[PDB]
DNA sequence: TGAATTTCGCGACACAAGGCCTGGATGTATATATCTGACACGTGCCTGGAGACTAGGGAGTAATCCCCTTGGCGGTTAAAACGCGGGGGACAGCGCGTACGTGCGTTTAAGCGGTGCTAGAGCTGTCTACGACCAATTGAGCGGCCTCGGCACCGGATTCTCAGGCCTGGCTCGCGATAGGGTC
DNA sequence: GACCCTATCGCGAGCCAGGCCTGAGAATCCGGTGCCGAGGCCGCTCAATTGGTCGTAGACAGCTCTAGCACCGCTTAAACGCACGTACGCGCTGTCCCCCGCGTTTTAACCGCCAAGGGGATTACTCCCTAGTCTCCAGGCACGTGTCAGATATATACATCCAGGCCTTGTGTCGCGAAATTCA
């Protein structure tokens, strides 16, 4: 009933201005997005529970990203998340 | 209907994975392995179907059964 | 048996048994030491028939007290070294009233022989 | 009549099938097998075609991975022809 | 006046926050966690799509199909390590033939 | 047809068998031959080959040397002939 | 005259004794120093509870024992008795660790 | 004092005993360096998660539960140090 | 200072029930604590995911039974189903 | 004011129903927890614990011992098919291994 | 030490070889031996056996029979002795 | 024609060689003393479990629509099944030299003991920014329609790839001669 | 210095390897034709947004006290290094049998169509199961104390290897019976 089709399309048009994507690949991207979201949310929940906490803040998300994503992807994702949070807070 | 998985099908599957020459005893062993794997997956799929009191096995039940066994499947969601 | 048996051996391997119908030739290491028979050749003469030559592998050893039998192709036996050998290239060792089998070493010298003669 | 030495046609098949992505198992026999297997656990079950296709995709991927591991095992043993012992060793090492 | 625009993102912050709230992951959810998660998802999607697009021009095609995604995922060390236990429909396999299989 | 001692002598090479091992040659005949100088079987074989395997010459010489009769000389000639046919 | 077993009987005795025993096979001090050296690479000046080091050693020993079981299976597959680095590499690659 | 090159602390007899436990009969001579590398990689990949868990808690001592959770993430659950 | 909870007494009672004259060391008791916690976590997580799949917000005995079927293999599954059914029937009858 | 008996006593269980119910409520597994679910879970846990402890006690009996040690638990678990399948990923501290030597290793 | 003719004669039983096949024996020596009556290899070995394998007697007889020299008689005696030790 | 001579074959006497009965050195499993620190038991307490009763929303139950699953028929093939020729790939046997197991003297650093301290884990107290909750908004995003071009498919060149026949060459086998050794 | 006998080189003839050239089959590149799904457009609607309040989760300040870290010394278990023996993996070869490539016959998969109804999705109504709160109370946790299970070590009974001593078996021998041949 709901998916991430339009956002994946916008990102694809942002990175490759002249390349399209078939429907089955769009469903694959939706499944991948759901999988990554579930993994990160579960890791953040476990991290919050281990510390006897009851709130999932950005620090838990950053720690989960460090734990899950390997190497360079972790550094890049941390940088992007920090920049996004800074821009959101500053405005 | 386990014989429905013909020898050419197993041969093509082996050819895709990089197998050059195939023995003659490979086929029955592969049939048994496929039977065991299908038993394991379909048991969980039928359990999921019975939990919702439905008489039809949906694709999401198969997807969840695969996800539980550690082999995530993309594209059939859902 | 209507065949007279005459044998002579100067080495450690003697020609033990010869099939009168040419199915096999049987040799034995009659010593207490293993005998190497690499590149050894056996010459089979059957009366006036042309000579048959069988060549052992370049490295081959018959241990002490062991028996090696060279089977003809028509015998239908299964090759099993070092005890059983089947000569697939030759259908039969041949027949006749004067069968002579000689064991020739790698240096072209005869060291063993058994001859079957019929009246 | 023209003839190819054995192995070369196998390499051509390997290239052609690795370049392609279609399913290597006929759909009707697999569907009949799946319906047969589900009969042992329940009687009057119905299957969506999408579920059967997903099961077929999963089985094909699992068999492809198992055959890759088996080929690695056989190549380790200084052999080029796979054997049931290779499959059993791969399944035992994988944890199955 | 959208949270994605405020953070300069493309993924929906509100949808991620709603999924976090409805998913029974915690009793309370922080304000910046959906923003950080959306940023991470955007970067991962952008990386995957960039690799897939680079793979697409290598065989003269112009549209991304599951084969392109499979090639892009299996051709990268980090992405393959991240998704080592994942099956992609219609994906195929990477061309990989052992040297001992090659003649001579 | 053939005496057993003849079969034993023909089956294997003489080597160093005594003259008494010859078929038809016994203790008295063997002792006489040894006294004459022919103390070994192969020594008799040399003289036999000198006479070119002739039956009459060899048997008559055997009679004149030790006193063997027709039967013993015939047996000895047959044994030596079979040995020559089998090993020589 | 001297009593000398055939090479392998001592190995069998070691196998039986070690499979019958349950104690640790790596001395604590070198492993602890190795763990501290590895840890200092990520963050400097970190402290370790003794039980944490014990748990790390237990996990490493169990992982190595399982890896060596798999590598012995691999070596036996090639009709050999001695394990080789290629056996360990093949076992790890099949397990998916590499 | 800065600690360096403690990988040699994993002695050859220790690796030999570990192999003897697993059923290995005869051991090569080049196995030891491969075992050292494997152990180094595994220890790095575990201590990384352990240190990350410790850092999230704003602590400077690595508790045993951090190691237990790090092993739990990688599919190797550990019984006996859970409390 | 702070109370810490564990399953020592219950495992001890179960052991005394099954084996009247056998003792359990402390290390084995901690191992049993870890085993109980791990199994409980597995069952609870599977039940939670199953309940979320069907758009439900309640964990009834049916979800627990289905999770037990999914997790425990073979004879253990049937035996646990029988034990849970008997326990539920006895609890509901009084 | 009636005399109070624990839910375990009502269900005839040794495990605590109340503690499991509290853990389920505090575990953030769902918004709601059923009444019979803690009873079912406690029964399952009791059965599993009884099975493991019985196997461990038999193993301890076999080797002349009278007290359960982690080696006994390891031997009991690894010698049962279903428990081994259930606990395939579990490492037992101070548990050792199963005594086993490959057939080819033995002299011919 | 040994000539090729010597090895060739020793490697096989004499059978029906001519007297010239003996090592150290030329065409002239062989023809003279044939004229004397010893027209075959085995006939010469008969003489060798008769003289009880004595080196001096055999070589002197060969010298007095065909005119062989020290070298030829030495070669002939050696070949005959080796043949006797290998087959007889 | 009978006596003498001779050869082949048979049965008691003596022999060595092999197989079975018994005892000592040897390492391996078996019973007992000791002690010790951990396990089992007994008790104070206090917080978590239990008992009653209420509201309210989650779920069960009944009815309906259509959809998509199942069932079945007709053809066209593409795929499957079977037989044959074969040459390639598995397997066993045999060196072999090189690398590892085994044993003994060496050292060196691990393990155990004992000590201090202080950095930091853990626990308690304050309160304040921060997130849950609820009414109104409205536009961003989802559902249905169209269209047209990227791609599937088919046909035709173009170059590539695999495989085999003919020619040139090298390498080996065998008879005769010029030179070497010995004799005279 | 001449003469007899033997020995290695020269050259004819045949078998095996590799290179040049061509042909069959295929992969590929290029162009034309059609099609149906992806991308865009428009209508619609309900979930994200905004504002404000309120209860509190955890962040800071501070204190205690504990165990991790640092240090030293003694003891000896084990790591270390050397040499030697042997066994073990690697290489090579020959045997064989068995899948692979190819061709011919078979068959049922698949596509397209039709037809019905089981049940999945949905909506509406009711009710009752459980979150929540207060009040009560006893079960299990923290603490202390005793005693015995098992580690530790020594002394003793039993299986195993190997050698000494006694009994059984196959064999060689020598005088004599049975048969044939030649000379007095």
């Amino acid at each position: 009933k709901e998916s991430y089709s339009i956002y994946v399309y916008k990102v694809l048009k942002q990175v490759h201005p002249d390349t399209g994507i078939s429907s089955k690949a769009m469903g694959i991207m939706n499944s991948f997005v759901n999988d990554i979201f579930e993994r990160i949310a579960g890791e953040a929940s476990r991290l919050a529970h281990y510390n006897k906490r009851s709130t999932i803040t950005s620090r838990e998300i950053q720690t989960a990203v460090r734990l899950l994503l390997p190497g360079e992807l972790a550094k890049h994702a941390v940088s992007e998340g920090t920049k996004a949070v800074t821009k959101y807070t500053s405005a | 209907n386990i014989q429905g998985i013909t020898k050419p099908a197993i041969r093509r599957l082996a050819r895709r994975g990089g197998v050059k020459r195939i023995s003659g005893l490979i086929y029955e062993e592969t049939r048994g392995v496929l039977k065991v794997f299908l038993e394991n997956v379909i048991r969980d799929a039928v359990t999921y179907t019975e939990h919702a009191k439905r008489k039809t096995v949906t694709a999401m039940d198969v997807v969840y059964a695969l996800k539980r066994q550690g082999r995530t499947l993309y594209g059939f969601g859902g | 048996s209507s065949f007279s048996q005459h044998a002579r051996t100067s080495g450690r391997v003697a020609v033990e048994e010869v099939d009168e119908e040419g199915k096999f030739v049987r040799l034995r290491n009659k010593s207490n030491e293993d005998q190497s028979m690499g590149n050894w050749q056996i010459k089979r003469q059957n009366g006036d028939d042309p000579l048959l030559t069988y060549r052992f592998p370049p490295k081959f050893t018959l241990k002490a007290g062991q028996v090696v039998t060279i089977w003809a192709a028509g015998a239908g036996a299964t090759h099993s070294p070092p005890t059983d050998l089947v000569w697939k290239a030759q259908n039969t060792w041949g027949c006749g009233n004067s069968l002579r089998t000689a064991l020739i070493n790698s240096t072209g010298e005869e060291v063993a022989m058994r001859k079957l003669v019929r009246s | 009549p023209h003839r190819y030495r054995p192995g070369t046609v196998a390499l051509r098949e390997i290239r052609r099938y690795q370049k392609s992505t279609e399913l290597l198992i006929r759909k009707l026999p697999f569907q009949r097998l799946v319906r047969e297997i589900a009969q042992d656990f329940k009687t009057d079950l119905r299957f969506q075609s999408s579920a059967v296709m997903a099961l077929q995709e999963a089985c094909e991927a699992y068999l492809v991975g198992l055959f890759e591991d088996t080929n690695l095992c056989a190549i380790h043993a200084k052999r080029v022809t796979i054997m049931p012992k290779d499959i059993q060793l791969a399944r035992r090492i994988r944890g199955e | 006046k959208t949270r994605s625009s405020r953070a300069g993102l493309q993924f929906p912050v509100g949808r991620v926050h709603r999924l976090l709230r409805k998913g029974n992951y915690s009793e309370r959810v922080g304000a910046g966690a959906p923003v950080y998660l959306a940023a991470v998802l955007e970067y991962l999607t952008a990386e995957i799509l960039e690799l897939a697009g680079n793979a697409a021009r290598d065989n003269k095609k112009t549209r991304i199909i599951p084969r392109h995604l499979q090639l892009a995922i299996r051709n990268d060390e980090e992405l393959n390590k991240l998704l080592g236990r994942v099956t992609i429909a219609q994906g195929g396999v990477l061309p990989n033939i052992q040297a001992v299989l090659l003649p001579k | 047809t053939t005496s057993q001692k003849h079969r034993d002598f023909v089956a294997e090479p003489m080597g160093e068998k005594p003259v008494g091992s010859l078929a038809g040659i016994g203790e008295v005949l063997g002792k006489k031959l040894e006294e004459r100088g022919f103390d070994k079987a192969y020594v008799v074989l040399g003289q036999f080959l000198v006479l070119k395997k002739d039956e009459d010459l060899f048997r008559e010489w055997l009679k004149d040397t030790c006193g063997a009769n027709a039967k013993q000389s015939r047996d000895c000639f047959g044994c030596l002939r079979e040995w020559c046919d089998a090993f020589l």
